[PDB]
């Protein structure tokens, strides 16, 4: 830190974020009579004495099943149309086909979306047989993947005019330009650089993919949505296994050796404690359903704000300055690509809050004052680009006095040697 | 209509669906918005009873 | 005594303090741009210049009033030291978590 | 309220206010046979019939634990680098002593 | 019964918590990493630092 010197960045780095968030659970529903009592009636009529508790367990689980639709309705179906990209993948030099729809492949997945499906993977009978049963998701893989692609298509070929009303083309240098005047850098920076920019786009595109392809903790918040929902039902399924203070674990066993009398105690026995099993199994299920729906709330909020437009919120879609993002669908939840401009090699010099000239004080429009040891220009704050001080670039303010630090300098005039000559 | 989740149709107007085996509908390969949801890109609706594929959207190309 | 124990946090005070040490010099020194890559150095009625024009108003009306903005916010830091030492119920929600 | 005027301010002042967040709550672990029972062994082979209560107890209880010190985490350590103030603390009249 | 309603209680304290927690932490990222045009999002009236 000093008291008249600035630094100012002198290039630029293109660089690609990827950011991980669940979306929807697995759909699950419970048969409240088969897994208490099983095929015993005694049971279910011992059962039916402590109340509806049966009926409110099956309505929870109902409502977590039709709000992880929900959830997944919300996040992707942002939009009533179906865009295509253009047959001719030119871009100005800008490659898409790691995050593009492959041909090839019969689910249509781009090679990103393939890796991350990959890489997230008769205890299913186990758990099936016993009464609990998993309901398959509204939309299909292959959907979501379409409505990716819908979304991708349209952020490529018309910027962020789709998303707030019609669809207006734009070509690709150009939603470029206006992205790039969106964090402060002038257009002429991307339209001299367009080449070097392209590259760089590309390498860290490639270098996204290597990096999840060679990392196994990457996805590790999925992974652990489907490991704790099978956990939870492996547990469940287990405490039918224990006696629970009772003589025998078996139902049949016991109907087929004891009198009713004391039969009903046992069944009793079994019942409270398989029902006081299924309430904490319906609770935390509630909990973690409670959690997924702030997680897709959250992903719906950044596909929205960072997909469908450029956001100037500080960290929100990634590190750095903000340009655009990609949406890559994954099992139970979305995965973004952040494209964002950091600024790099740094250079340091000597600035001044104004410039006294003719007893006036000069002030730039938009840029900041700096030296170089000997002479005095305006520059843009995020990239080093020297400008002669004219009038055209600085506004004037009162005299010299009032502000403190002041240096001494000419102002150049436009005009001046127009009617000079 | 009546949905019989988890079971193939060969235990129990007869198709089958990945969410179940489905009795009382019949398929059109017409597309349509959801109006009756059944699972796996199956929307039921009523015109006798319909099960159709989900339509996602109008397709717009843009130029 | 009956089973229930309490476990330390992993970050000790005294680390969180200088968390929000470095915070505090990072945006005392060199603005916002510290937070979206590396840092770079800006004297502080320039950086006040700055967010001046965030908010609308020109740079002028902050370099002309230096002293006055100044003693404004040495009055406000007197101000809210003093009203957190003398109400007791502003920090009513970390005392009511524990 | 009228048709043609205006209001404009001529004068600011500099507000400073407070905001009171909490981030991470005492961490806490249980021993379930330890409470349920004690020492006495009988009462532990009583508990032992219910199964896997004890062992959903401490998983809960773990990821609580875990999550605050995660939550710690996301708040502060969002920097990584260790900044130092300037020796001279000057910065054009604004005095920054209470902090 | 007892260290199951502890441990409720617990966990609902806990979804608050964390609530709370990712609250602070976009107050952080946004107020004091940089100047934030929502309002009343860093302070009553027109924000400039945190
Ligand atoms: C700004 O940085 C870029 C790199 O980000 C520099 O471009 C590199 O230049 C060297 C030598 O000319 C090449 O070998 C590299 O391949 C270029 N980078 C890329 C990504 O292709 C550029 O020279 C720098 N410019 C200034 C003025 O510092
Ligand atoms: C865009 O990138 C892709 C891959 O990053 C390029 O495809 C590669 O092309 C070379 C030569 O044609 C092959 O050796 C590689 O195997 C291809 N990669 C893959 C993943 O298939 C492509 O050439 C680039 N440019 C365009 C215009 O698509
Ligand atoms: C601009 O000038 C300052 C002051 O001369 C440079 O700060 C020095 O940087 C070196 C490199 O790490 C340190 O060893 C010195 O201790 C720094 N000086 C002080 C007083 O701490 C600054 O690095 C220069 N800017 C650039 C981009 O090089
Ligand atoms: C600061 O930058 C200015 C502008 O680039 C430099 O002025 C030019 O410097 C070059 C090389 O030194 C000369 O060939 C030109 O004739 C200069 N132009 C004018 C109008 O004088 C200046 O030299 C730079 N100062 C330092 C210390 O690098
Ligand atoms: C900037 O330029 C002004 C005007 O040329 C300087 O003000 C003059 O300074 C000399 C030397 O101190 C005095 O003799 C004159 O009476 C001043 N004139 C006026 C109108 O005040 C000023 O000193 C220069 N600043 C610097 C830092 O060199
Ligand atoms: C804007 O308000 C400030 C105070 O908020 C005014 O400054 C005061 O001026 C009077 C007389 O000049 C002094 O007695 C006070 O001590 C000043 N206050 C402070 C905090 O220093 C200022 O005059 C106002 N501006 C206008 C144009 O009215
Ligand atoms: C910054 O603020 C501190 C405290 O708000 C000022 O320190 C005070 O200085 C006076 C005169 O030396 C003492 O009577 C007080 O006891 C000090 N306060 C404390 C808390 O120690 C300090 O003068 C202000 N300015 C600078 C440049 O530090
Ligand atoms: C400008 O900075 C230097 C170094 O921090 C300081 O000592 C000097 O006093 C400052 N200028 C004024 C007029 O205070
Ligand atoms: C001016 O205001 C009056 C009442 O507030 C209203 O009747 C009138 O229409 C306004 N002037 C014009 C030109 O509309």
């Amino acid at each position: 830190y000093s008291n008249n010197s600035i630094a100012i960045p002198t290039n630029f780095t293109i660089s690609v974020t990827t950011e991980i968030l669940p979306v929807s659970m697995t759909k699950t529903s419970v048969d409240c009579t088969m897994y208490i009592c099983g095929d015993s009636t005694e049971c279910s009529n011992l059962l039916l004495q402590y109340g509806s508790f049966c009926t409110q367990l099956k309505r929870a689980l109902t409502g977590i099943a039709v709000e992880q639709d929900k959830n997944t309705q919300e996040v992707f179906a942002q939009v009533k149309q179906i865009y295509k990209t253009p047959p001719i993948k030119y871009f100005g030099g800008f490659n898409f086909s790691q995050i593009l729809p492959d041909p090839s492949k019969p689910s249509k997945r781009s090679p990103i979306e393939d890796l991350l499906f990959n890489k997230v993977t008769d205890l299913i009978c186990a758990q099936k047989f016993n009464g609990l049963t998993v309901l398959p998701p509204l939309l299909t893989d292959e959907m979501i993947a379409q409505y990716t692609s819908a979304l991708l298509a349209g952020t490529i070929t018309s910027g962020w005019t789709f998303g707030a009303g019609p669809a207006l083309q734009i070509p690709f240098p150009m939603q470029m330009a206006y992205r790039f005047n969106g964090i402060g850098v002038t257009q002429n920076v991307l339209y001299e650089n367009q080449k070097l920019i392209a590259n760089q786009f590309n390498s860290a595109i490639g270098k996204i993919q290597d990096s999840l392809s060679s990392t196994p903790s990457a996805l590790g918040k999925l992974q652990d949505v489907v490991n704790h929902n099978a956990q939870a039902l492996n547990t469940l399924v287990k405490q039918l296994s224990s006696k629970f203070g009772a003589i025998s674990s078996v139902l049949n066993d016991i109907l087929s050796r004891l009198d009713p009398p004391e039969a009903e105690v046992q069944i009793d026995r079994l019942i409270t404690g398989r029902l006081q099993s299924l309430q904490t199994y319906v609770t935390q299920q509630l909990i973690r359903a409670a959690e997924i729906r702030a997680s897709a709330n959250l992903a719906a909020t950044k596909m929205s704000e960072c997909v469908l437009g450029q956001s100037k919120r500080v960290d929100f879609c990634g590190k750095g300055y903000h340009l655009m993002s990609f949406p890559q669908s994954a099992p139970h939840g979305v995965v973004f690509l952040h494209v964002t401009y950091v600024p790099a090699q740094e250079k340091n010099f000597t600035t001044a809050p104004a410039i006294c000239h003719d007893g006036k004080a000069h002030f730039p429009r938009e840029g900041v004052f700096v030296s170089n040891g000997t002479h005095w220009f305006v520059t843009q704050r995020n990239f080093y680009e020297p400008q002669i001080i004219t009038t055209d670039n600085t506004f004037v303010s009162g005299n010299c006095d009032v502000v403190i630090g002041i240096v001494n300098n000419t102002v150049y005039d436009p005009l001046q040697p127009e009617l000079d000559s | 209509a009546v949905l019989y989740q988890g079971v193939n149709c060969t235990e129990v107007n007869v198709f089958q669906t990945r969410a179940g085996c489905l009795i009382g509908a019949e398929y059109v390969n017409n597309s349509y918005e959801c109006d009756i949801p059944i699972g796996a890109g199956i929307c039921a609706s009523y015109q006798s009873i319909i099960a159709y594929t989900m339509s996602l959207g109008a397709e717009n190309s843009v130029a």
